[PDB]
């Protein structure tokens, strides 16, 4: 029954339903994502605000889409479980019918679709959410990045952030990242993510995640000490000066 | 037409919020106070009675401690008859997932599923979100013993102790005190009680304001055990733990 | 507020007034229409150096014999350039032809209107009108080499040029003047590049915009990094004489 | 063709003196090949238990469905189905497919936890219930089974003598029926504890 | 045409308040006085019947409803309310459970059903609450006799005893101290016609008092005999006669 | 029909099954391969109906596929056999249901202990030590209810589909090509690419 | 009359040109190739209007595939949604015996067997009709891997003629195709009212026969 | 007063008016001039085209329904599209059923009903267009004004557009000479032609600009646009 039309123009041309979903997002905890010569990195940070929590059982801020790909988000996080499970099945779908798995443009274009339509559709409002999409076709070695926002606009990154204090870590990013040399080693990639944080989080441990995406279906998230020890070799990069 | 009377409860603030949840949330922050307290051996909740007479038959009243599964139990803190439509839907799922794949329903799937529900209330359909926070309280096989909370936001996170309703900011700050990841169920009890005792709004904590239970693993079986304690037995515990 | 399907009191539809504000704030996009073809321009204007400049599509191709350049909120371009595809695709499936490019312009224009809250007509269930312009370019054997202009609004306007987006009114002012009837690609190309360069906020090289055109023999042809380069160089030069 | 006559199998249940038995056979056959010698017809949902013979399948679907619907029952009632009332379930089950039924027959056995009273009935595969005193037949070998029961039962046996008069019927009935057998197993049943017994038979 | 109300008329306000729902308590608190005693071996509900205009025949007003053999229902707040949630109550009792179960419901799952209804029209479109709150007496087997309370929200709660509607505090205060856990039904009669006293202000004799009780089977109210576990419905209205015996012992 | 065996042993469920496609006079393909990986320890083989037969395979899959990457964990072969009953069970009472049998051979990693079910096309579920479906049961059932033991070694296993294999080749009418043999243990599954003369 | 093998040298198809209403010869001069794409072949056996609408259908649908994906659809996604297509109308009473035949850079040279019962099967050796068996013979007895061009595309017309020959429901005339790594090209149409001596002379086969 | 009951069609003024139908109303005025006029034996359109630079098209007014029915547009082009295509499947629906070429009068019935349901139910909108429907039928030569409150009225001439007036003034004057060229196309052409140029100011007509529409006693429905009416200007 209910198609009350949400999202409408206003007299200066703004969908402000559309405008207003983006301050959700820069309210969400941050995320940054670096494609390597060879591999793309997602880091995100974890609030401060309560803690005593279970970190076994949380849901953690990086989903799994298919075996190659994977999706970091900020914004509402109620909303990120309806673009994911929806991702999911079309991952499957796209297996079952082309018999080949998605490419990461595919599947960031299909995500990119919904959160569009949700803009022009009576009943609802545009999801509360921008994406990171990160990931290796199949059989290809070249690394993918790609951002989705409530609009439903997408496009690629060499390097790129969303969410609360996004604006400080793509400045830090857009002087840090060479086009001409991309960081060439898995280690030196995680090594410009965790410092790109670090302008952010304020002294992070247990506040900074990192998960590393190589080619056929190789991602492994880094443990609490793993991360440590970059945040301690970072703080002697600083000192030492 | 109907346009003129449409509050358009699925809307965002110019801040980026959704006006229903947060005053939802603050509905649910004037309703009892209900903790869950994780242990090594077991699980414990608690939650307090608002409003009570001398009259209020408490043997036949369940308002707060709901039984999902046989693995499963929430703490509900906020609308009884909000919380009672989606305590059926829950255990509707959970059947569901029994019948399917001939296993009882791990812990997280049936909470993803009930904050699912919730933040469709909140994204389309133009009808008012549920006045509704829940600890959720189970056991599986995967992860064991496991603590969450969800809300009208639809949004779930898991604990080692947590509390909704009234007085949360107080309560956490007591619970972040005195908890160790060590604990045992009988120290938790003893815990949850405490908490309670001190963010009360009534005048003394007793018997017949509180509902209690337990999942726990019964040493003498290799099973999970759910306890809704009857009056007689909060009224025991609470001599023992020395608020007589 | 009130009815999205709306009327002024100067007899004009709020929602798609409001729509062509969003338009204006788009990136400009100029057609040329010549008897050796028509030309696509577009500005990518990418929002940080960081953003991978050649992933932004906002010239697509349609079928081989028309392709479409967007502006505005491109994103509402995705379902209107499926349409068009499906279109004229099944066009050519009923008729063993080719769509005539009037006929795929107005049936995408036949989308624009559909937008209410259950308006008494068909079944139109769309919240709003589309935040986007089109310029449809495209050649058939009936009407030569064509250049539409396809606005929210349904109306859709025939052009021997057409500039839309941020720089249209100074650009428009531009074709008035530069257009003949007896233009060859290679000036039109030139032209296009051109007043892109007057009208973008940056200076234009190969990376911030692209060209593309669409002739008898080849068909839709986006013109890649290296040939553009070129043809930026050969504009310089010609300026420079003169 | 006949969906009743295809797997094969048999139920019983007798009523005693403050008791009742429910046993039946653990063949599950396709035809002529019988293929398992494990498959059991009788389920339990709390102290009611349930026999079910027919299209195998069904048997399955309907365990899983009553499993589903007293669970459901528990959690509201806060209390277990009565044999009484889940008879009537079963009937009300079955009735509403009507016009694409279930292709079982299905036997009710236990004791009333309030009124201590012995309890059995049976149903056709549309729910009309069944409910005699003495003894409840089901399945491929009904027929011998209602002969056997008439002759060997007697009111108010206790506990071990019902446990004979159950055996014997169901043996003696399933080694005159190709669809019944490959073993059986029997549960006697009083208001406290319920023995499960496997007996020996003919496995042919 | 078709309604075009597919949203909620109840939405929290900042405060957090659900505002249709507190209006329907004050519409509820307007209402008359009706209240319910649990005695040990049985329940009364009682209420006033405030008749409208003397030509107007009292007795064709049921404020006190039927809803089981075993269960009955009164209410304080909008007549036309209750009248359809007793309609509603009765046709849900079947459908829910007596077409299943082959049994009538239990009070506390019939009091759940009709709970679970006043939610509704708290939630979905183009509605208001219902602007009553229900007191239901009953028995069944497993739980024996129980007494709850439904509030327009669809919350309920057990009761010993309780008031709703205008004389509601006063009611309450009155039935704390003479209630006690080994009251026999005649002495629940007794204080309920006390309690009543105190709200009635002309008239109070059998033709203004509707005062029903669950208790032991009536076989005489049954209509059929020969079937031994059929032993007749626990619910009894009293007749105007029946109350007015009890009043000279007052 | 064409052949579908399982032989749960010691540690391992082997599942062996007929590489023959045959419409009418003509056998179309000689190297079929009648199984799909459900989960990395958990195989389903399935003959019946031309097109369901695959069709029912690939869906099966793609579901077992979305719930792993969901939960980030691998249902035990109780589940997934318990959930493709249920998807024929349904099909049985639909318009035009799946006429496939299926058999599902995995190793339960939380057990330590391999699982053999067999299903027919009406939702018919049984653990067995040892199945097969269409006319193949007729020989191998009195065969393996000879030679079979609980306690044998995965060679073994072998051996006694060897057998079975030989005496369908001799007793059969239908030339079906030989058979593709797979094990399931805890280590996932193989293919035992040397069944053609072992 | 349809087959299509895999060898060295690509991918050989030969397709009869015969229409039949049982008895009835309705035409001699039929095309039973649809050219999808450069890359991509369609044979028809079955229903005349059932191969003719849905193989058209197919070259729609692969045309959109192209514009959406900017990227040439593969054998395998090709064949899959015919095969799925097909499925849908299963019981319906759909015929039709189809091989996809194409190359893709990914898969190499590829062919797929779908016929309306939903059967989908990769393999290198199809022979698909009422005629198929007579093909099937005669190729089945000739067939290597490292045949060269000149003679693959000879075994294909033979293989046809052979079936043209003793199939009283195929004739007319062979069509011809090789596909490459530079796509389909066509080696004509062969009335078999010609070739049939022609053979028999030059071959010395088809004894049978006076002449 | 007007600001709280414009909101919607399916709301009436205190003095009984409906502004959504009059805003409506208003979109034709802003539209550019179109004529229509006839005598016994044929009927004519003449509609002045609207470009938006000197680089677009003059955007088509007139189209065609039937063999021996058409119409001209003023106001939203998109509306006269819908309107004109139920008018083509009604004429479409009475030759395939009836055999029988649609009544001018009978079409005029049939827009009236469908422009009136969108001024009585929420959420629709009023069709924001002007339309003049020349047909021959069986009764001859008609012409009808059609209005997007769905009033529709049979003329001898009329004009719809800005400055529509000028064009009416002088039909409203020369109505006994152009109602007698009967069996003379040209002359009713030209009798047009001198209409709308009674409506014109900023320009003069030239060959781009001027399209015509004729149907009559032996003469299909044929729209002359550019070069065929240079003869004209
Ligand atoms: C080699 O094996 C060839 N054998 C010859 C032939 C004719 O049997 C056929 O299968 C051929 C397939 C080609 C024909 C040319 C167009 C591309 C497809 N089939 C036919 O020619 C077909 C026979 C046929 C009829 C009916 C059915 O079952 C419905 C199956 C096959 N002929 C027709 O369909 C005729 C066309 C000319 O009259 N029309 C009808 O049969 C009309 N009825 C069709 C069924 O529905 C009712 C109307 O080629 C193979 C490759
Ligand atoms: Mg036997
Ligand atoms: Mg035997
Ligand atoms: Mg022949």
């Amino acid at each position: 029954g209910y198609d009350r039309a949400l999202s409408i123009f206003s007299p200066d041309g703004h969908i402000f339903q559309v405008e207003y979903a983006l301050e959700a997002v820069k309210r969400g905890t941050c995320a940054v994502g670096v494609k390597g010569k060879n591999c793309v990195v997602l880091g995100c940070e974890r609030r401060s605000t309560l803690k005593l929590q279970d970190t076994r059982i949380t849901p953690s801020k990086v989903s799994k889409i298919d075996s190659h790909v994977v999706l970091s988000f900020s914004g509402l996080n109620a909303d990120s479980r309806i673009l994911i499970e929806k991702a999911r099945v079309e991952a499957q779908s796209h297996r079952l019918t082309l018999e080949d798995p998605v490419t990461v443009e595919y599947l960031t274009r299909y995500v990119a679709g919904v959160q569009q339509r949700y803009t022009q559709s009576g009943g609802v409002r545009p999801f509360g959410v921008s994406t990171l999409i990160a990931g290796f076709d199949p059989r290809d070695d070249e690394p993918k990045l790609y951002q989705t926002e409530p609009s439903g606009i997408y496009s690629s990154w060499s390097a790129q952030t969303i969410g609360r204090n996004s604006k400080t870590v793509r400045e830090f990013l857009e002087k840090n990242y060479d086009r001409k040399e991309p960081p060439a080693t898995v280690e030196e990639c995680v090594k410009l993510t965790v410092r790109s944080l670090l302008e952010v989080v304020q002294t992070g441990a247990k506040n900074i995640e990192i998960t590393v995406v190589k080619p056929d279906s190789d991602i492994v998230a880094l443990s609490s000490e793993e991360i440590n020890q970059y945040v301690t070799q970072i703080e002697q990069e600083k000192q030492e000066q | 037409g109907s346009r003129r009377y449409d509050s358009r409860t699925t809307i965002f603030s110019p801040e980026g919020r959704l006006y229903q949840v947060e005053y939802a949330l603050e509905s649910i922050s004037h309703a009892g106070t209900a903790i869950g307290i994780m242990a090594s051996d077991g699980i414990v909740l608690a939650a307090e009675r608002k409003v009570t007479s001398t009259l209020l038959e408490q043997d036949t009243s369940t308002e707060k401690l709901y039984k999902l599964n046989d693995k499963i139990a929430v703490a509900v803190a906020g609308l009884t008859a909000d919380a009672e439509i989606l305590i059926n839907t829950a255990r509707i799922h959970a059947q569901n997932y029994l019948k399917t794949y001939n296993e009882d329903i791990p812990v997280e799937i049936l909470v993803r599923r009930l904050s699912d529900i919730k933040q469709g209330y909140t994204q389309h359909g133009g009808l008012r979100p549920f006045g509704v926070s829940f600890i959720y309280a189970g056991y599986d096989d995967r992860y064991g013993y496991q603590l969450y909370t969800s809300n009208p936001s639809g949004n779930y996170t898991g604990w080692k102790a947590i509390s909704v309703g009234a007085n949360t900011s107080a309560a956490q700050t007591l619970l972040q005190m005195d908890y160790k990841d060590d604990m045992k169920v009988d120290d938790a009890i003893e815990l949850a009680l405490k908490t309670l005792s001190k963010t009360t709004d009534s005048s003394a904590l007793t018997y017949d304001r509180l509902e209690f239970a337990t999942i726990r693993k019964g040493a003498n079986d290799g099973e999970v055990y759910q306890k809704i304690f009857k009056p007689q037995e909060i009224k025991d515990i609470l001599v023992k733990t020395g608020i007589t | 507020d009130r009815g999205v399907s709306t009327f002024s009191p100067e007899g004009r539809l709020f929602q798609v007034e409001y729509s062509l504000e969003a338009i204006k704030l788009g990136s400009t996009a100029i057609g040329i229409a010549t008897k050796e073809g028509v030309v696509l321009g577009v500005e990518k204007r990418a929002t940080s150096p960081l953003l991978e400049s050649d992933s932004i599509e906002k010239i697509v191709e349609i079928d081989r014999h028309i392709g479409c350049a967007m502006s505005g909120l491109t994103a509402d371009a995705r379902s209107m350039i499926e349409h068009a595809r499906t279109a004229a695709v099944t066009h050519n499936l009923y008729y063993d032809e080719d769509i005539n490019v009037e006929s795929l312009t107005q049936s995408v224009c036949d989308l624009a209107l559909r937008f209410g809250e259950g308006a008494s007509g068909e079944e139109r269930l769309m919240s709003r009108p589309f935040g986007v312009a089109l310029l449809i370019a495209g050649h058939d054997a009936d009407d030569g080499y064509q250049l539409f202009h396809a606005e929210p609004s349904g109306t859709f306007y025939r052009y021997n040029a057409k500039a839309i987006g941020s720089g249209s009114e100074g650009a428009q002012a531009e074709l008035l003047n530069e257009w003949h009837s007896s233009l060859t690609l290679k000036e039109a190309e030139l032209l296009v590049l051109k007043i892109l360069k007057q009208v973008m906020e940056e200076k234009l090289d190969e990376n911030n915009a692209q060209l593309s055109c669409i002739t008898k023999q080849d068909g839709f042809k986006i013109y890649d990094n290296e040939k553009t380069a070129e043809l930026i160089k050969e504009l310089k030069e010609k300026e420079a004489a003169e | 063709s006949d969906p009743s006559s295809i797997n094969g199998g048999i139920v019983v249940a007798m009523t005693g003196k403050d008791c009742v038995a429910i046993a039946c056979d653990l063949r599950l056959g396709s035809q002529s090949l019988g293929v398992s010698n494990k498959f059991e017809k009788i389920f339990h949902y709390g102290h009611v238990f349930l026999g079910i013979t027919g299209l195998a399948t069904d048997v399955t679907t309907l365990n899983e469905m009553f499993r589903y619907k007293t669970n459901l029952y528990k959690l509201k009632e806060e209390r277990a189905i009565e044999p009484e009332t889940f008879t009537q379930l079963v009937s009300s089950s079955l009735y509403e497919r009507r016009f694409g039924p279930y292709f079982v027959g299905p036997v009710v056995a236990g004791i009333n936890s309030k009124s201590g009273k012995p309890f059995i009935a049976g149903f056709d595969l549309i729910g009309c219930i069944d409910e005699a005193k003495d003894f409840i037949v089901s399945g491929t070998a009904s027929d011998q089974l209602f002969g056997m029961c008439e002759s060997l039962y007697e009111p108010n046996l206790e506990p071990e003598d019902l446990f004979e008069t159950i055996s014997q019927a169901l043996l003696n009935a399933a080694d005159r029926d190709a669809l019944s057998g490959w073993g059986a197993v029997v549960y006697i049943i009083k208001k406290d504890e319920v023995v499960k017994r496997y007996l020996k038979m003919r496995q042919d | 045409m078709t309604d075009r109300y597919s949203f909620s008329l109840t939405t929290f306000s900042p405060s957090g308040k659900l505002g249709q729902i507190d209006y329907a308590l004050t519409a509820v608190k307007q209402g008359v006085t009706s209240l319910g005693i649990k005695a040990t071996n049985g329940v009364v509900i009682a209420t006033e019947k405030k008749s409208s205009s003397p030509l107007a025949m009292s007795e064709t007003l049921s404020k006190v409803s039927l809803l089981t053999p075993d269960i009955g229902a009164v209410y304080s707040g909008m007549g036309p309310d209750y009248r359809v949630l007793v309609d509603k109550s009765r046709k849900v009792a079947h459908t829910s459970y007596k077409r299943i179960y082959g049994e009538y419901p239990p009070t506390k799952l019939l009091v759940s059903e009709v709970a679970k209804i006043m939610q509704e029209a708290t939630q979905s479109g183009g509605v208001r609450p219902f602007g009553v709150s229900l007191l239901i007496a009953g028995h069944d087997e497993f739980n024996g006799f129980s007494l709850y309370q439904v509030d327009p929200s669809g919350s309920y709660f057990p009761w010993k005893a309780t008031a709703i509607g205008k004389g509601s505090v006063a009611a309450k205060t009155f039935l704390e101290k003479r209630w006690n856990d080994e009251l026999e039904l005649e002495d629940a009669i007794h204080i309920a016609l006390l309690t009543l006293k105190e709200s009635v202000e002309g008239e109070f004799n059998g033709d203004t008092i509707e005062l029903a009780i669950i208790g032991d089977e009536n076989p005489d109210l049954l209509g059929y005999t020969g079937i031994p576990t059929d032993k007749g419905p626990r619910f009894r209205k009293l007749t105007s006669q029946e109350i007015n015996d009890r009043l000279e012992a007052l | 029909m064409d052949i579908i065996l399982g032989i749960r042993v010691q540690d391992s469920v082997i599942l062996a099954s007929s590489k023959a496609v045959t419409r009418g006079i003509s056998v179309l393909k000689d190297s079929d391969d009648k199984t799909r990986q459900l989960s990395p320890h958990t195989l389903m083989s399935f003959a019946g109906e031309a097109g369901d037969t695959v069709q029912f395979a690939e869906y099966i899959q793609a579901n077992i596929q979305l719930y792993s990457i969901r939960e980030d964990y691998e249902l035990s072969p109780q589940a997934v056999s318990s959930f493709v009953r249920q998807e024929l069970a349904k099909s049985i009472r639909s318009r035009r249901p799946y006429q496939v049998n299926v058999l599902i051979g995995g190793y339960d990693k939380k057990k330590n202990k391999p699982e053999l079910y067999q299903i027919d096309y009406l939702g018919t579920k049984v653990e067995l030590p040892y199945g097969a479906h269409g006319y193949s049961g007729f020989y191998t059932f009195s065969l393996l209810d000879h030679h079979y033991r609980p306690d044998m070694t995965t060679e073994e296993g072998l051996d006694l589909l060897k057998l079975c294999v030989q005496e369908l080749e001799k007793r059969m009418p239908m030339d079906f090509k030989g058979v593709i043999v797979k094990i399931v243990d805890k280590d996932g599954i193989r293919q035992v690419d040397d069944f053609q003369a072992q | 009359t349809t087959l299509a093998f895999r060898f060295q040298g690509g991918i050989i198809v030969a397709v009869d040109s015969r229409a039949t209403a049982g008895n009835w010869v309705a035409s001699q001069t039929v095309k039973k190739v649809i050219e999808i794409n450069p890359f991509l072949l369609g044979t028809m056996a079955g229903g005349a209007a059932d191969c003719q609408f849905w193989e058209t259908w197919l070259g729609s649908q692969c045309r959109l595939h192209e514009l959406r994906e900017k990227e040439r659809i593969s054998v395998a996604a090709a064949s899959k949604i015919l095969s799925n297509l097909v499925y849908q109308y299963k019981g319906a009473g759909l015929s039709m015996g189809t091989m996809i035949c194409g190359y893709t850079r990914k898969e190499g040279p590829t062919i797929y067997y779908v016929d309306s019962d939903g059967t989908r099967l990769k393999g290198d050796i199809f022979c698909v009709g009422s005629g198929q068996t007579f093909a099937y013979g005669v190729l089945d007895s000739n067939y290597k891997w490292d045949l060269s061009v000149e003679d693959a595309l000879y075994l294909g017309k033979r293989s046809i003629l052979a079936a043209a020959h003793r199939d009283a429901y195929s004739g007319g005339s062979v069509n011809l195709y090789h596909v490459t790594e530079d796509g389909w090209i066509y080696h004509g149409n062969h009335d078999v009212g010609e070739l049939f001596w022609k053979v028999k002379e030059e071959e010395g086969s088809f004894n049978n026969v006076i002449g | 007063f007007r600001n709280n009951y414009d909101g919607d069609t399916v709301t009436f003024s205190p003095t009984g008016r409906l502004f959504q139908v009059e805003y409506a109303l208003e979109a034709i005025k802003q539209g550019s001039v179109t004529v229509g006029l006839r005598s016994n034996t044929h009927a004519v359109l003449v509609a002045l085209k609207r470009n938006a630079d000197e680089l677009s098209s003059y955007q088509k007014k007139i189209i065609k329904c039937d063999e021996h029915m058409g119409l001209s547009l003023a106001g939203l082009a998109p509306d006269a599209r819908v309107l004109s295509n139920y008018l083509r499947q009604q004429c479409n629906y009475s030759s395939l059923v009836f055999n029988r070429k649609l009544a001018v009068e009978r079409a005029g019935h049939l827009l009236c009903d469908k422009a009136q349901k969108n001024t009585q139910s929420y959420g629709g909108r009023p069709y924001g267009v002007g339309l003049l429907i020349i047909g021959y039928d069986k009764s001859g030569a008609h012409l009808l004004e059609f209005q997007p409150s769905g009033n529709v009225t049979e003329l001898y001439g009329t004009a719809i557009g800005a400055r529509s007036q000028g064009a009416k003034t002088y039909l409203e004057r020369t109505l006994d000479t152009f109602i007698k060229i009967d069996g003379n196309p040209d002359e009713l052409i030209k009798a047009g032609v001198e209409a709308i140029s009674q409506s014109l100011r900023d320009e003069s007509l030239t060959v781009d600009n001027l399209s015509i529409a004729i149907v009559g006693k032996d003469t299909p429905f044929t729209i002359y646009d550019g070069e065929a009416v240079a003869k004209y200007i």
